[PDB]
């Protein structure tokens, strides 16, 4: 019950720094986020 | 406790089909590392569907048959396992999780990390060269490749010119190489001042 | 400073983006990015790209040339 239950609810909400960040970063293709901003300024900025 | 042989005990529980009441007589215990312990431990934590304990159950005791219990994890339709069975078979080997994907599985996260610290570094381009048949965040793909170091040489940077002409602009990291290549140089011309500085000092 | 300035206010950014690298680098690579940030289009151009080029790949030339220096007069004196 309650596992499976857990289960659906996810598919329902909606160095070691560098790579940390690029990775909670991601994002940038679905619209270009490193265009507006977040992808491009982080990754260029703590990548260098 | 002390003075029971573990082993001759698991052993009656088991074809009793009904070993779970001794899940807590594993709680305390569980130190003797033992391997009807986990063994079964496991099977309990699978059928049961427990992965905190199950994930804790073995995030320091290492003694059970690192193979066929990830066998019955893949089985599953919960991926929660089947996120762990790729774990467990992975297991400080980060090869196999990878190399054993495809449609299912692909998830545009995790795999996008663990094969970061890899080392058979050629794997870049399966996967990169995967990810333009079938992928398009080839982007973040090409990408988190080459910022580690350089693993994405010039054999890369060009297969994509003959390949794709149109995508490939994105570039964070190819210039984080660029002044790295530009700065190792300022050190690097540094030390052969150095050498001249001093050189024709003591020679003058 | 003078660079992102002639892309919010004018389009001789050629002549500005470029006649800034020519003298030895001082325009690295924080700046020939600073205008991808925005520009997809717009920065073709390179007279002066290249002449840092085979610059770095010229000084790379003589050095190579001291390295064999230092191989030949060291394999010569001992072996």
């Amino acid at each position: 019950s309650e596992q499976v239950e857990k289960n659906k609810i996810n598919n329902r909400i909606a160095x070691x720094x560098x790579x940390x960040x690029x990775x909670x970063x991601x994002x940038x293709x679905x619209x270009x986020x490193x265009x507006x901003x977040x992808x491009x300024x982080x990754x260029x900025x703590x990548x260098x | 406790s002390p003075r029971l042989d573990h082993t001759r005990a698991v052993n009656y529980f088991s074809k009793v089909k009904q070993l779970p009441l001794v899940k807590p007589y594993l709680r305390s215990v569980q130190n003797h590392n033992n391997k009807s312990v986990n063994e079964s431990l496991n099977n309990l934590f699978i059928t049961e569907e427990d992965y905190q304990a199950l994930r804790t159950s073995i995030d320091a005791y290492d003694n059970f048959d690192n193979i066929s219990l990830a066998q019955r994890l893949e089985k599953h339709e919960l991926i929660e396992f089947r996120r762990i069975a790729a774990y467990l078979f992975k297991g400080n080997n980060r090869w196999k999780q990878s190399v054993e994907l495809c449609k299912k599985d692909s998830l545009y996260k995790d795999a996008m990390q663990y094969a970061s610290e890899s080392k058979d570094t050629e794997l870049a381009e399966e996967l990169l060269q995967w990810f333009l048949q079938e992928e398009k965040r080839e982007c973040f793909g090409a990408c988190l490749f080459t910022c580690y170091d350089l693993l994405r040489p010039d054999v890369v940077l060009e297969t994509a010119w003959r390949h794709n002409i149109m995508d490939f602009a994105m570039p964070y990291f190819i210039q984080v190489m660029k002044e790295y290549l530009t700065k190792v140089d300022k050190l690097d011309a540094s030390e052969s001042l150095r050498k001249e500085e001093e050189q024709a000092t003591e020679t003058q």
